[PDB]
């Protein structure tokens, strides 16, 4: 079982950038992913989550707008799509598995499988 | 949602954490779930549902609801317990997961 | 379990007998050779002396004996091979008892070849013998294989890479 | 054995005379088979043959 | 079957997004969402059982399916080719009707669960509240988050609000 | 298994013959017989359904049974024999094992569709009919054809009836 | 699935040892233990015709499964032993999940026979009795061992208590 | 191919007696309702009797109860009408239609989808 | 049918045990009774037991003093007496209960009875 991050690094602010979130090691269809970042000395912050077959998307209120994640079951991959990025949002991105059993899959699925995670740096 | 910033402990001592909301009440239907984090190391999951210890966490962790407000139990803390602990709770009206302040543990 | 074993060393076995027998179908690179496990026996010095050879299997394990009778596609060459013009071959055992006739026919050529060499194998128990005598027309078995089968299987047929 | 009893084994003979039989009950590795040694053409068709006879 | 899910309570909450079955609360202090944790594990439990159950009893030995025959033996070909079609006729028969029959067992499962749970909430609120249809209860006194709690986990007092329930009737 | 076919309702009707379900009213206008086209509709397709899932999904290849084994081919013969036999006992088996179920779920099925139906008579009318026992509503009002239609359609209006059914309860 | 078993009525009578369903009472007369003679010999007889349905609906010819092959002919045993194996394999199957529904449905069964006598005893007594929950009603009347008997018989007079009752209630 | 065939009719005196017969081919006729209509001649369509699939049910009109008697004959597939006391309004055209069957359920108020060309009665002296 | 042994003539305050075997029937789907019947008086039921031996019933004259026990493998059951008094000189039967293929209760009717076992307490 593994979730590895990708995309990241310098971006201009107000600029664009997706973050990929690739598994292995366990079925990627049958469980909800999660992105979650903490900033340089700051606490974790839950972003949003996606639906096991990509249907439901919800968001925080901080990031409600630009933020949107897609899920793709084929290449075990989910993206987060990142626009308007502010100052604000430098911070180390996580990618979270929640705990599915095997009959159903709920929004409130503990988060299990973390990721390395990858950094993301918005500054002139 | 509010946890004190740190709290220390004795070696083989009992803390008990809190997590809280700012204007409500913590019960079973929040779902706490409790992280474990050593910076900059991924979080680690510790407790969830408030009493479900996944394979692997040591039994000395224990989750309740004291009241208005959720709590992590750890009995005989040892030197590696020295870390960041981060509360999750559930909110249904806007429909979102909050993440807690974090508390610094300290052994002595 | 499997063990390719010489039943037949071609050096000790054969004096009286030619085991040179080489043909251009089954070519190897560019010149002419013959089945690694089989030995073609022409008759030596413008004879074919009857021959009789035992083998007795004492490796604990079934042992898979095969062989072969050349058909001469004209009886020109079955009397310069064999030199008789009527060869018999024969192949015993406890529980296999076969006699083979050569047969002069002329069939379609395949791979440039008229005569045919039929091939044949049996399984010999533990403890058990098989003898051959022939006066031609033999294509005498040179390794034999000791194998102990394991529940059962089957062939695929594919072509997928292996892994 | 099978064979034994239908060639009629002399050391097989106690065996006393049925016209009818349902089953056959064997022993595991029989003693008394074949007395001369050779091979039984066809052993399993007789055994399966002569399983029930009416 | 009982009525439940199609039934008096025509369709479904999609900000229920954490269980199965739940409730639906609305007093001075709020709304909101929440589920019932108790009949939602133990749905989660028998269906895990039923699945596993389909599943694990499927205890299958090695074998090779594929067998080869000359155009002398062709009785066998033919044989070996009924036995494969019948097992593969009676394999495919039989999964196809016990999956259709077990999703009506599971449909009407959850609809014999959401049947329970609103009787179980009616027996508590005797008639201290008054029913609208729609699977929903309303309340002769006020009830405040505390009593909703009672009502979900089971403990509604009774007693405690009968005098004003009564006068509000 | 719900108490409706058998159990408060004794026995059916005869001078009903447009549908499985439906109702019998009386008033000063006149009594007559009626059919629940929705329910009824819906149990006919269900029962379509499950009977064309028994049917069509038994699918049969080409094959012919009978093979010719020569007296020194016996245990060819015993196997061919063992096939047959074994097959033709489970589809036996499988076949009288099916009906049997679905003939108990059929039944349970219009069960469920009846005591349906007459829960959803028994929300609409609440305290404007007592109940007589035997299926049947007594109302405290005056119900003419208008009424009665909008009974079984689904649009019963209690608050128009209220006063005078509370006059005579 | 119908909330009477492990719902309304947590735990079963360990006193009442003459049936499946029955009766409590508690007069002046005295208390004791019944069963319901028709609705115990009801599931009797329903639960004795589906073990005989089980039992006695496989029928099974005379035949031999074993078969001896020599050492030249395994595509002969292999094909005997894929017939065995699968014939075993079919039957284990079917066997495993029909015990296990059949199970299901015989715990469902009983449920539904609890509830439906319940709620016969309920539509007996309209409000000359009070519920407790636990399955138990309170009279508002005298009940002699004679009233008990017509209840547990069907016979239950309400006119006879009605006044006694509404003075009472 | 479905079609009806009507037969037995004629020229009868009054006080008389008459049978119909109604053969039905391209349909299973154990499944469906059998109904008689008449129509005189010039005037509207009359339903006359109608049969169920068993024939254990069976309807009559007013004006013919007592008089009309409908049978069936599932083995042969053909369905009877027997009348008897026939008078000289009974002369009309005689149709018999087969109502329209679900695979699972079959009604007397199933609609009559196939009709047979009819058969002449005359009744006079 | 049932066979019961294990009697005779046993001291006052002594012990005994008595054993029913049955044969032609399943002894682990049927109720077990024991009654017995004094020289001149008429029938006393004194014990059952479950036909997986959980549950046990005793009368009130006899309560305390016997135990009814059961063994399956051996298709027998056992009625072990205590502290036997010159009131218990009787003849003591076993009978079986007419149990039905899916269910054994305590009511099931004594239809089998065995030829019975005389007990004499004297000294």
């Amino acid at each position: 079982e593994k979730l590895v991050e990708s995309g990241g690094g310098l971006v201009q602010p107000g600029g664009s950038l997706r973050l990929s979130c690739v598994g292995s090691g366990f079925t990627f269809s049958s469980t909800y992913i999660n992105w979650v970042r903490q900033a340089p000395g700051k606490g974790l912050e839950w972003l949003a989550s996606i639906s096991t077959s990509g249907g439901s998307t919800y968001y925080a209120d901080s990031v409600k707008g630009r933020f949107t994640i897609s899920r793709d079951n084929s290449q075990n991959t989910a993206y987060l799509q990142m626009n308007s990025l502010r100052t604000e949002d430098t911070a180390r991105y996580y990618s979270a598995r929640g705990r599915a059993a095997l009959v159903a899959t709920f929004f409130t699925d503990p988060m299990d499988l973390w990721g390395p995670g990858v950094e993301v740096v918005v500054s002139s | 949602v509010i946890q004190e910033p740190a709290m220390s402990v004795s070696l083989g001592g009992t803390v008990t954490l809190t997590c809280a909301f700012t204007s409500g009440s913590v019960t079973s239907s929040n779902y706490p779930s409790w992280f474990q984090q050593t910076p900059g190391q991924p979080p680690r999951l510790m407790i969830y549902k408030t009493n479900n210890r996944p394979t692997g966490v040591p039994s000395r962790f224990s989750g309740a609801i004291s009241g208005n407000k959720a709590a992590l139990t750890i009995t005989g803390a040892q030197a590696n317990d020295e870390a960041d602990y981060f509360c999750n709770l559930y909110k249904s009206s806007p429909i979102a997961l909050i993440f807690g302040g974090g508390t610094h543990l300290t052994v002595l | 379990s499997f063990e390719r074993f010489e039943i037949f060393p071609k050096e000790s076995s054969w004096p009286n007998h030619t085991t040179t027998g080489v043909s251009a179908s089954c070519s190897h690179n560019g010149e002419s050779s013959f089945y690694k496990n089989l030995l073609w026996l022409t008759g030596k010095n413008g004879l074919y002396p009857n021959l009789s050879k035992s083998y007795a299997n004492n490796k604990e394990k079934e042992v898979l004996v095969l062989w072969g009778v050349h058909h001469p596609p004209n009886i020109g060459d079955q009397r310069a091979l064999y030199h008789k013009e009527n060869a018999y071959v024969s192949v015993v055992s406890s529980h296999y008892s076969r006699k083979f006739t050569p047969e002069i026919a002329k069939r379609p050529k395949v791979r440039d070849q008229e005569g045919r060499i039929n091939y044949y194998w049996t399984l010999l128990e533990p403890g058990d013998t098989i003898i051959f005598e022939a006066n031609g027309n033999l294509i005498a078995p040179r390794y034999a294989f000791a194998l102990s089968r394991g529940f059962g299987s089957g062939i695929i047929n594919s072509n997928a890479p292996m892994d | 054995s099978v064979a034994g009893w239908i060639l009629g084994n002399p050391e097989c003979e106690l065996l006393i005379s049925r016209e009818s039989w349902s089953y056959i009950v064997e022993k595991p590795n029989p003693e008394n088979g074949t007395c001369y040694p050779g091979h039984f053409a066809d052993y399993e068709e007789l055994r399966e043959q002569l399983s029930s006879v009416s | 079957l009982f009525g439940a899910i199609a039934g008096f309570i025509e369709g479904g909450w999609t900000g229920m997004v954490d269980g199965w079955y739940g409730y639906h609360h609305q007093n001075e202090q709020g709304s909101g969402y929440a589920a019932d944790q108790k009949s939602t594990q133990n749905a989660i439990n028998g269906i895990t059982n039923k699945v596993n159950s389909v599943i694990e009893k499927m205890n299958t030995q090695f074998t090779a399916v594929g067998k080869e025959f000359n155009k002398l033996e062709r009785r066998m070909e033919n044989l070996n080719k009924k036995v494969d079609d019948g097992f593969i006729d009676i394999w495919t028969y039989n999964a196809e009707l016990l999956v259709l029959l077990e999703n009506e067992r599971t449909l009407d499962f959850h609809d014999s669960n959401v049947k329970n749970l609103y009787e179980k909430v009616k027996s508590q609120l005797k008639n201290n509240a008054k029913e609208i249809g729609n699977g929903c209860f309303e309340f002769y006194h006020k009830c405040n988050d505390e009593c909703m709690e009672s009502v979900k986990n089971g403990t509604y007092d009774y007693p405690k609000y009968s005098e004003e329930s009564k006068l509000n009737r």
